[PDB]
């Protein structure tokens, strides 16, 4: 039966071996190194200085005076001798490149940053020492424990009687307190293990936790770094139809509506850096956009190699696992009330099992409503002849970026109005047109987008052409969806980037496109400036040249910044972003300014993300320096393409090697591991989500990046891409193929993917499974 | 013989040459590391203008100069200089030496010809360390206000394009100070002005041509929690690391928790990205939550106030004790010789188990005699304890004073304490240190500091007699 001061008697003789173990490691380690001490190598056979005697003596020549010393004081002989030497001079043959700092990345596409620490200092320093402490301590505490053997007196009870003490008010947290008391309860057993637990906590901070010393800890800096205890103070956390919601909760949370990943730049970031995806979560989750996908079939092959259903629809099959009825539970709801696709084919490729098995599973949905209220439409926008008329640049902010803030698509049920709380009509201070994204459709709502209306077998959508291009107007590039006359769905395929002949005829998609014309990098011409960006080949006025890339911050983030460093480009004025190119950006970052430009940013509206996009408002020959008049862009917040001739020296982007004029012009590959990496990491730090979902999660994620989708025009055709690379893989693990499920039941509910290419895809999967069977 | 630490022998003052009047400095000093066994040892001193390049050779009399210099050079152009390192020609073998310094250009000199051998351009800002890899003496790495890391092959394949590798991403944010290579040739430590230390794995080089450099965007371990200062030398000492900050007056010798030379080089995808912004440690090593680093021990370097650029070198050679040596910047050099501390500790031990299994009567006896363990048992038979003591334990049964002398210089037990230096010379006049090294066979240790002074400590020498 014990005391505190017994018990901190105990701890004292018990922690004597700290030092001694510290010691005898200290004492291995530095003995284990000696031995293993290097040989010398690369020796020469022969001393190469052998032949050289003293230098001393129109020479350049210098001073030595030597002193000797002798004895254990290193008292001097005498004043010490001088002598002279002639000198060599070697001057060095190249000029450094111009300053600079930090290694300057490619970004294909801007990026968004997390949010810093900036790095009282007396408490950061104490903090350390405790926190160094601790983890010597650690590995001590249960041994410790065994060897005193007090009742009561293990870890999880220390645990738990430090979960009920008064210090978990300043510590904890609701569901803190909570699922530590669901882990370990409240229970400590018996009164005198109680007791024992509370003499033990104050014996140890008697012992430990001195406070009259830095070399410090409380028991309960110990208790926290248990791997039980930990994950319960740590945010990274990603979160009949209830069975359906909760199955895909992670697709709808996590993938996002431009670009269909799950780690992206889309998306906003808080000041903790808790990110909010651009999911299917803030347009209401999966039931609004499903009970409107099944309101649309109300109103309205071939069969699968598979054993299909169609034909046979015995006994003799396996039980079924729950993991597999919820398979075909969530692929019965998003596939819905179809005509031309049924669950049983591709349930029957996503599990192993024949297309009548299921069926017969199967033969083993909430009742959907038909109401469109006629609204008058807006005097300032026609949307069946895709046209805005009269004051419209009074009427609505669309236009003006620079004034918007950011807000949810509308997910209500009635019509966009104010009176139903429609961000879109009444968010902001005027009407903004609904998106894409939006949920009504431009048949129920007046201020659906439509595209805009232009056709020509010449050029067109162009900065002013009879008609205007309403998408020129709203400074917006035209959705490869919306816009079918102009040719934008071929246009704004990066897989048709330079086909030239292509891109001769219909004009508003260069940052889609993603062609920048060929520039260089250089010494600017401007003295005080260090590079600057040269024309490669010749630019014609009205040519768009080059986007503005970079890292997405915030406006804090960007304070932080300037302090940290003693060029921060404006994107979204009102809604406080800036793309940071210090670091990650393109030969952009390089263009200097002059008041007489031959080049100007413009902020567009590229399918629900706002890009920088610079244009030639003169003719540029090749060799020609790119400027543009900063303005306020930057705020203190606080025919081979070859080389061109120049006055001035170019470089290599990477290796700053100097380029020679008429070589051929440096195109170097993106390189984005790194950047893929990143994204990885990011899903793998969920503690929310099961190793399955991580592993399928990561590699779809590996995938879609590498192809930067903005809009879901060219979805269908990359997903077809990864079933086929990767149905070999698909079909290995039972929890890949139903993981695979979710995102496709996902995909399905938003009517992203058409089913021409889910029966395409049951195609792929039972071919491969079927050379599998080997 | 082997116990022996140096002792001053030569000094000399180099003239002025960045005059305003004497603010002049050595920044640098390395020892040529590629000659044959035995041959007389070769080093640079590298001052803000000038390489003094100096042959040690050891003398009979007491008052002869060991000390002959055989070649120096100015460097003609604008840039002031402050780091140096060896390499080789690839074809003729003859030494080259690389010089860098503000204007963010590394020269290498032909030293044995006074002829330019080539420039290494790239960084944009200054470059403030150069080392030579041990696995292949045709790579160099510099550090640079630029914040970057460059690796620079002079192998002939790479002629057209030398910058084989740059390690940037966000690793560091301010000006890099120190650059250090592992023996393995393959990790590389990096620390500067951010306060963060970070180690690298270097990829395999082709040996073609690379028209342009790989690039590392993750170290694969990184903290700015070992230190609270402004770091400005590391060094591995086998698998360990040594590293020094300002305003702490130590150089602390700790561990990478996980961190084998034996296991497999990662390779750049296996690094630890910065998913969480307040984690200051991250390591792709660790094997309840454990430290990724412990701190073993602390060199106490008492008075370098305020002054940072001031480097250390370690002696370590098979069959040789390790040395760390370092001049502070109130005149003195200090060293320890790391083999004591083994020795010190068997001391110890033989002396409490004597001390229990003899009830306190124990005799001890100076080693370094002629007198055995075996001599000295005879004079008293088995009933005395007799504990042989190193000769250099010197007292100041054994005093408490001695006994904490001894603890103070010996004890590796406390990771937070001070280890007082083993030989601590004083040197005449004001002298800030700024670089230290060591002779192939360790008989010369040379410092190199303000005043364009040069300190050079001998052992093993052959004097006798005036
Ligand atoms: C961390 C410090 C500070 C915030 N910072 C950040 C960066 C990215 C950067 C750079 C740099 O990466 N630039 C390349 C470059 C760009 C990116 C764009 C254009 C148009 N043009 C360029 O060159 C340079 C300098 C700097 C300091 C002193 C200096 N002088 C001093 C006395 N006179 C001689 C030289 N010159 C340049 C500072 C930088
Ligand atoms: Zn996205
Ligand atoms: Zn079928
Ligand atoms: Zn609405
Ligand atoms: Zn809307
Ligand atoms: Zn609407
Ligand atoms: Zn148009
Ligand atoms: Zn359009
Ligand atoms: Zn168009």
């Amino acid at each position: 039966e014990w005391t505190v001061d017994k018990i901190a008697s105990a701890l004292s003789v018990l922690a004597e071996e700290v030092p001694q173990n510290h010691s005898r490691l200290v004492n291995f380690l530095l003995e284990e190194t000696e031995k293993r001490a290097p040989q010398p190598r690369h020796l020469s056979k022969t001393d190469p200085f052998a032949h050289m005697k003293s230098k001393a003596i129109g020479v350049p020549t210098m001073d030595v005076k030597f002193k000797q010393h002798s004895g254990e004081y290193g008292k001097s002989r005498n004043s010490g001798r001088r002598f002279q030497y002639p000198v060599v001079c070697i001057k060095p043959d190249r000029e450094p490149v111009p300053i600079y700092y930090f290694h300057h990345a490619e970004i294909r596409k801007n990026i968004l940053a997390l949010n810093s620490q900036l790095n009282p200092r007396s408490q950061k320093i104490a903090k350390r020492a405790q926190a160094e402490y601790a983890a010597t301590l650690a590995p001590y505490l249960e041994p410790w424990l065994r060897k005193l053997n007090i009742e009561g007196c293990t870890k999880s009870n220390l645990i738990r009687f430090m979960a009920s003490q008064p210090e978990s008010d300043d510590s904890m947290t609701p569901q803190q307190k909570s699922n530590l008391l669901d882990t370990y309860s409240d229970d400590m057993g018996s009164p005198q293990a109680v007791r024992n637990a509370s003499m033990f906590t104050e014996a140890w901070d008697r012992v430990f936790n001195d406070q009259s010393k830095l070399r410090r800890v409380a028991l309960r800096d110990i208790l926290m770094l248990d791997k039980n205890v930990e994950p319960i103070f740590d945010n990274k956390r990603a979160k009949l139809m209830q069975k359906v919601i909760d199955a895909l909760g992670s697709y709808t949370t996590l993938g996002c509506l431009i670009c269909f990943s799950h780690d992206c730049e889309h998306g906003e970031i808080e000041r903790d850096n808790q990110k909010r995806c651009f999911s299917l979560e803030e347009i209401g989750g999966l039931m609004p956009s499903l009970r409107r996908k099944w309101a649309a079939q109300i109103e309205q092959h071939p069969p699968c190699r598979n054993e299909c259903y169609r034909i046979h629809g015995n006994q003799q099959v396996p039980p079924w696992s729950e993991n597999e009825v919820g398979t075909l539970e969530w692929m019965f709801a998003t596939i819905g009330y179809s005509q031309t696709l049924r669950p049983e084919c591709f349930v029957g490729a996503i599990l192993g099992r024949p297309c009548w098995d299921v069926h017969r599973k199967l033969q083993e949905l909430p009742p959907v409503e038909p109401t469109i209220p006629k609204q008058k439409s807006l005097p300032w926008y026609d949307r069946r002849k895709k046209q805005l008329m009269s004051d419209w640049a009074d009427a609505t902010i669309t236009h003006e970026h620079a004034v918007r803030e950011l807000f949810a698509p509308c997910h209500h049920d009635g019509p966009c109005t104010a009176a139903n709380g429609c961000p879109c009509a009444s968010a902001g201070t005027h009407p903004v047109l609904c998106e894409r994204f939006c949920l009504c459709t431009a048949e129920e709502c007046p201020l659906k987008f439509t595209g805009c209306a232009c056709h020509s077998s010449g050029k067109t959508c162009l900065q002013r052409q009879g008609r205007p291009c309403i998408c020129v107007q709203l400074n917006r590039e035209c959705d490869p969806t919306l816009c079918k006359g102009c040719g934008a769905r071929e246009r704004a395929d990066p897989e048709n980037a330079y086909d030239e002949v292509l891109h001769s005829t219909g004009q508003n998609v260069a940052l889609q496109r993603g062609a920048a014309k060929a520039v260089v990098l250089g010494k600017s011409q401007l003295e005080a400036c260090g590079y600057g960006l040269f024309a490669a080949e010749d630019i014609e006025e009205g040519e768009f040249v080059i986007e503005y890339t970079g890292e997405l911050i915030s406006h804090d983030e960007g304070v932080r910044r300037e302090h940290r460093r003693g060029f921060l480009f404006t994107l979204l004025e009102q809604e406080g972003i800036w793309v940071d190119a210090a670091i990650y950006g393109n030969l952009s970052r390089y263009i200097n300014h002059a008041t007489d430009g031959n080049i100007m940013p413009k902020i567009m509206y590229v399918n629900h993300e706002w890009r920088i996009k610079f244009t030639a408002i003169k003719d540029i020959k090749a060799g020609e320096e790119l400027f543009f008049n900063y303005g306020d862009n930057f705020p203190n917040l606080t025919r081979p393409l070859l080389v061109p001739k120049t006055t001035q020296p170019l470089f290599d982007p990477l290796s700053k090697v100097q380029l020679l004029p008429g070589q051929p012009l440096p195109q170097h590959p993106i390189d984005d591991s790194w950047l893929l990496l990143k994204h990885r990491d990011n899903l793998q730090d969920f503690i929310d989500l099961r190793p399955e979902e991580k592993e399928f999660l990561q590699e779809w994620d590996a995938f879609i990046l590498r192809r930067h989708i903005s809009s879901e025009q060219y979805l269908p055709r990359y997903f077809l891409r990864f079933v086929r690379e990767k149905a070999d893989w698909l079909v290995s693990k039972r929890s890949r193929g139903e993981e695979f499920s979710k995102l496709v039941a996902t995909l399905l509910a938003r009517r992203v993917l058409p089913e021409r290419v889910v029966i395409e895809a049951t195609q792929v999967l039972n071919d491969a499974r079927g050379r599998l069977r080997e | 013989a082997e116990w022996e630490l140096p002792r001053l022998r030569t000094s000399f003052i180099f003239q002025d040459d960045y005059k305003s009047q004497d603010l002049a400095e050595f920044f640098d000093v390395k020892f040529y590391p590629y000659s044959p066994p035995g041959a007389p040892p070769v080093f640079a001193a590298t001052s803000k203008k000038h390489a003094v390049i100096c042959r040690l050779t050891q003398t009979t009399d007491k008052d002869a100069n060991p000390c002959e210099i055989i070649q120096l050079i100015r460097d003609d152009g604008n840039e002031a200089n402050c780091a140096s390192c060896w390499s080789k020609d690839p074809i003729t073998d003859q030494p080259l030496l690389c010089i860098a310094g503000n204007e963010g250009n590394v020269k290498v000199y032909n030293v044995t010809e006074g002829k330019l051998y080539r420039t290494l351009v790239g960084h944009g800002g200054g470059i403030n360390d150069l080392a030579t890899s041990p696995a292949n003496p045709y790579i160099i790495a510099s550090a640079s206000d630029d914040t970057t890391i460059r690796i620079w092959s002079l192998a002939p394949e790479h002629e057209k394009q030398p910058c084989v590798c740059i390690l940037g991403g966000e690793g560091h944010s301010y000006d890099l100070l120190s650059v250090a290579f592992h023996d393995n040739g393959r990790y590389v430590l990096s620390a500067g002005h951010d306060q963060v230390i970070n180690l690298w794995a270097l990829p395999e080089f082709p040996n073609e041509h690379m028209e342009i450099p790989i690039v590392i965007y993750y170290p694969h371990f990184s903290s700015s929690e070992i230190h609270n200062n402004l770091v400005d030398c590391v060094a591995f000492y086998g698998d360990l690391i040594l590293s020094r900050a300002c305003h702490e007056d130590t150089i602390v010798l700790w561990r990478i928790e996980g961190f084998s030379s034996d296991d497999p080089i990662p390779g750049p995808l296996d690094a630890p990205t910065p998913t969480d912004m307040t984690k200051q440690t991250r390591s792709y090593f660790t094997p309840s939550r454990p430290a990724m680093f412990t701190r073993l021990a602390q060199f106490h370097t008492p008075d370098c106030g305020v002054q940072f650029f001031m480097r250390f070198r370690m002696y370590h050679v098979p069959g040789k004790h390790p040395i760390l040596a370092f001049a502070n910047a109130k005149s003195k050099t200090f060293f320890w010789d790391l083999a004591r501390f083994g020795e010190y500790a068997r001391f110890m031990a033989d002396l409490k188990e004597a001390q229990q299994s003899y009830n306190g009567r124990v005799v001890v006896v100076d080693q370094g005699q002629g007198i055995s363990l075996a001599q000295a048992q005879q004079v008293h038979g088995p009933g005395v304890g007799v504990v042989m003591k190193p000769a250099w334990l010197v007292p100041k049964g054994f005093s408490r004073e001695t006994l904490q002398a001894w603890a103070d210089m010996y004890d590796l037990s406390n990771p937070v304490g001070l280890i007082k230096a083993h030989r601590s010379l004083a040197i005449d006049g004001a002298f800030v240190g700024r670089q230290v090294g060591w002779s192939p066979e360790g008989e010369w240790c040379v410092v190199v500091g303000n005043g364009n002074r040069a300190l050079i400590y001998q052992r093993w020498g052959k004097e006798r007699g005036l």
